């Protein structure tokens, strides 16, 4: 019946998924079984579930795979047949003209580092998006046209790195839609000493109390955006409560995640306000898990 | 240890 091999099977993946919907009461929401049965045909990946929390609200149907193996391509348009298959029920929307200026031309796809494709479902439909990550590195052209869809100034334009840029793009399922840029520090960097001070003089000192516990710092500039987001990469789950002080609402996923097995790394994301305050009470949370063959 | 290079 098969024809390509796995040690993996499906179930595990959707197993993954099916915990977080359990633990946080995630009934079905439109597309989610499309996208379940998308999760179900990939290779090797990593599936991160995520939690949204708003004081005493919490928006847990956020779930992005990313693609472990370097078929580009395939990968991409894989992504964007989920999106079209979405987009067919007749009430839905999706303006995906910004990733079309994003991939027009002969795009260079031996220029992609890493993809994603992701959901945030909500209770009502014009609320929910779908999600496309794609990192690109050392491609000029396709950098700057990325620049341009996010629409900062030659001030901030100037302050991205030409090596490596994570790139997301949001379609909300009533036709809006927004790219976001995550500029980004790795652990070697934000310790070198002319980057430090230079941090030191863009972001508060309680921004940057976090750092020791991380190996990757970011930070996401979108037009969507009130303000803009940081992004903590930690090294060691059981690190996180002694440094982010978050409510009760944010502490029932935590407490779920640190006895999942998984990852013992997980991103934090909130605003610098957030950072400032006595109690965190909006943020975001991800935690993950590895799929991959073990047949050599 | 998504979205990392
Ligand atoms: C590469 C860097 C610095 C950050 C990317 C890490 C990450 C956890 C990204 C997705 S957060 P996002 O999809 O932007 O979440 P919402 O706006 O939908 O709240
Ligand atoms: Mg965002």
């Amino acid at each position: 019946s098969k024809v390509f091999k796995s040690t993996i099977a499906p179930e595990e993946k959707l197993r993954y998924i099916g915990n977080h919907k359990q633990a946080f009461d995630i009934e079905p929401l439109y597309p989610l079984a499309l996208f379940e049965e998308f999760v179900a045909t990939t290779g090797d990946c990593i599936i991160e579930c995520s939690g949204k929390i708003k004081q005493d609200q919490l928006y847990p149907a956020r779930i992005d795979l990313q693609f472990s193996d370097k078929h580009h391509f395939h990968n991409i348009h894989t992504s964007i047949d989920f999106l079209k298959r979405a987009a067919s029920r007749t009430d839905v929307n999706l303006n995906l003209d910004i990733l079309a200026t994003f991939l027009a031309g002969n795009f260079d796809y031996s220029k992609v580092q890493n993809i994603l494709a992701g959901i945030d479902l909500r209770q009502n439909l014009g609320e929910s998006k779908l999600k496309l990550f794609i990192r690109i590195g050392d491609y000029p052209a396709k950098m700057a046209v990325a620049k341009h869809l996010c629409n900062i100034t030659p001030e901030s334009e100037a302050m991205l790195r030409s090596d490596t840029l994570h790139i997301g793009f949001d379609f909300y399922l009533d036709g809006r839609s927004a790219i976001e840029l995550y500029p980004e520090l790795k652990k070697d960097e934000f310790n070198h000493p002319f980057i430090y001070n230079q941090l030191k003089t863009i972001l508060s000192p309680e921004a940057l109390k976090p750092l020791p516990l991380c190996n990757l710092f970011g930070i996401g500039l979108s037009p969507a955006n009130e303000a803009n987001v940081l992004y903590y990469h930690l090294e060691n789950i059981e690190d996180f409560l002694s440094y982010f002080p978050i409510n009760d609402t944010a502490r029932r996923v935590h407490d779920f995640y640190l006895q999942q097995e998984g990852s013992r790394r997980m991103w934090v994301a909130l605003s610098e306000s957030e950072m400032k305050a006595g109690r965190i009470n909006n943020v975001n949370l991800y935690y993950s898990k590895a799929f991959t063959s073990q047949n050599p | 240890g998504a979205h990392t290079i």
